[PDB]
Order: C-alpha cells, then structure tokens, then sequence
C-alpha cells in the first residue's frame, strides 16, 4: 500500500535498485493507483527496460488495464520502445488488445508516427 | 519552444473552479499530475461546497491542454506549451443542445512549480427537469476530436468541438464548445497549422472518498498533420 505507492514512483522515475529493494521488502508487483495504473504500465511507458524485466520476472500482469483499458503494450507504443514491446510480447502481451475506445497498440503507433513499430505489430497477425 | 521544456517530466496540477449555474453556487478543487510526454493526466476533484448541482461529466472540459502529447512531427504546432510559463487565458461558451449554456474564463499558468487552472463558470437558461439539472447524464465519457486553428491576428488559437454526453435512456446530449486561447505574456508563441487533438477520458470514484468527487484519467494526442 505505502510500498505500492513507492513502487509506482520508483517505476516512473527509473530507479531500478529502488524497485528491486521495494519488491524484496514485499511490495505488490501488481499494485495500482486509483487510475488503474501499475508499475509495469509506468516502466513500459517511459522505456525502462531493466525495470520492465524485473517486474515481469516477479509476476507483473502483462495484461493489466488502466481505467481507459490501456495495457503496458499500449503505453509502450506512444514513444515506440521496441525492446520493451519485444519483452512484453515474449511474456504473453496481447498484441491486438483494445482499449475502451477500441484502439490497439498499432493504432497508437500510427498516431505517433512510429511507422516501424506499426509494421512490426501488423506482421504479428 | 522554451515552454515545452517545463513539461518533459511529471508536473503537479491544481485546479480551482468557482461556478454559478442558474444561481446554484458551487466550488470545485482538483489536484494531481500531468505527464505531457505521454499525453497523460491523472486528477482527483472534490466539490468543496457540498453536493455538485450539475453532473460531473458536464465539467470535464472546463476542469489543461498543455498536457496533450504533440508527436515529434507536430512539435512546431503546440501553442499551449509555447505560452508557458506565463500561461494563457482559455475562454469558452458551451451550448447544451435544447438546454442552457456555460460560459467560462480560465487562467492556466505556472504558480511556483505547479501548473494551475483557475476557472470562473456561469451557467444560465437550464431547464429544471432537463438532462443537466435533472441529473440524467451517465457517469461516463466519450472520446473526441478537438479542432484547432490559429488566429494569427490575435496571437492565439480558436478551438471547436462537440462533446457527446450519454443519457440514461440511451440518447446523447450534445454540448457544442466554442473556445479561444490567448497568451498572457508578450513573448512569442507557436501559431499552429490546422490540426486536432484526439481525446480519451475515463471517470471513476475513490472508494475511500466520502465527499462528492470525480477521479479522472485522460490521454490526449495531437493529430491531423503528416
Ligand atoms: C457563433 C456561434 O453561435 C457560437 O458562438 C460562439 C460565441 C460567439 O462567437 C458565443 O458566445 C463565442 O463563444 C466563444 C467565446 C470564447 O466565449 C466567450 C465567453 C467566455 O463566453
Ligand atoms: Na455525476
């Protein structure tokens, strides 16, 4: 709870040793804020690869959704962090997941001009 | 712009609205964070005067477009951040179809290191048993296109869009938004080519909060230029 809040803020800030220590001290890897955002959402959004891997190895939900139905993969498509996309998919992220307004990570990629990421995602159908 | 540098991380937000709708006086205070690199906003709002006399969804547009994401190919078109930190005045008239209207004036600017949106809202001509004063709006929100053009002569922007409010009977109440933004400072701003913002908003409750309140998550990305 208190550890959950700290875990969120460490994930957003890219503080990898803080993430590891917080989880060793029992922070819930799947803690969320009142907006439904988890540590894996934040690390995927910002492109913090080592944090994403640590969270996933400790059982972070790759299919977690925020209030808008965005998964970590949706958020990784905003800037287009390829190594993070790859890891999420290797852990079973649903490439076709739709947010509550029907948008996919492909759609987000296109909106951002992430043309190469869009091509990758398209080939996985 | 130099203004966009203020938005590269997480910025705390305060929102303070003073409202009068058909003589019903109310106040709203919000606080949270904006993460404009991702077009992300997270806010919680409280009615500080008791119960809100209008539905929460009718106030969402009134309650910081500087936190929109402008993708790399669109950075030259971001008026909102270019006006910062001195900020901008944001005025609207919102016409609820077959009902009354809101008029709003807001100042959006940095106060210390916090982005603050201070608003005055006046609503008139609402029907006592219409969808607004009768509270017939679903507690939800749609996804919109916010159309933007430069007003080069007045060094600002003009904005227009309609909000779709779902009604509990399956109908939709339209709210037609007419909007202008004007820089507060004398410094140069970015005057955009025509484009739009694609908006997504979700409304929730805090299970620990007993006051009349609204939890809001938004994601907004500019589009319409390739
Ligand atoms: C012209 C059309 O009916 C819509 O009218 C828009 C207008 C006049 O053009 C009506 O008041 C102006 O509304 C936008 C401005 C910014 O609102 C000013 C004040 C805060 O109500
Ligand atoms: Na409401």
């Amino acid at each position: 709870s208190d550890l959950g809040k700290k875990l969120l803020e460490a994930a957003r800030a890219g503080q990898d040793d803080e993430v590891r220590i917080l989880m060793a001290n029992g922070a819930d890897v799947n803690a969320d804020d009142m907006f439904g955002i988890t540590p894996l959402h934040l690390a995927a959004m910002v492109g913090h690869l080592e944090i994403v891997e640590v969270l996933l190895k400790h059982g972070a939900d790759v299919n977690a959704t925020d209030l808008l139905g965005h998964t970590p993969l949706h958020l990784a498509a905003i800037i287009g962090h390829l190594e993070i996309v790859e890891v999420l998919l290797k852990h079973g992220a649903d490439v076709n997941a739709q947010d509550k307004f029907g948008k996919t990570a492909f759609d987000i990629s296109i909106d951002n001009g992430n043309e190469d990421l869009a091509e990758i995602l398209q080939k996985l159908n | 712009s130099k203004g966009e540098e203020l938005f590269t991380g997480v910025v705390p937000i305060l929102v303070e609205l003073d409202g009068d709708v058909n003589g019903h006086k109310f106040s709203v205070s919000g606080e949270g964070e904006g993460d404009a690199t991702y077009g992300k906003l997270t806010l919680k709002f409280i009615c500080t005067t008791g119960k809100l006399p209008v539905p929460w969804p009718t106030l969402v547009t009134t309650l910081v477009q500087c936190f929109s994401r402008y993708p790399d190919h669109m950075k030259q078109h971001d008026f909102f951040k270019s006006a910062m930190p001195e900020g901008y005045v944001q005025e609207r008239t919102i016409f609820f179809k077959d009902d009354g209207n809101y008029k709003t004036r807001a100042e959006v600017k940095f106060e210390g290191d916090t982005l603050v949106n201070r608003i005055e809202l006046k609503g008139i001509d609402f029907k006592e048993d219409g969808n607004i004063l009768g509270h017939k709006l679903e507690y939800n929100y749609n996804s919109h296109n916010v159309y933007i053009m430069a007003d080069k002569q007045k060094n600002g922007i003009k904005v227009n869009f309609k909000i779709r409010h779902n009604i509990e009977d399956g109908s939709v109440q339209l709210a037609d938004h007419y909007q202008q933004n004007t820089p507060i400072g004398d410094g140069p701003v970015l005057l955009p080519d025509n484009h739009y913002l694609s908006t997504q908003s979700a409304l929730s409750k805090d299970p620990n909060e007993k006051r009349d309140h609204m939890v809001l998550l938004e994601f907004v990305t500019a589009a319409g230029i390739t």
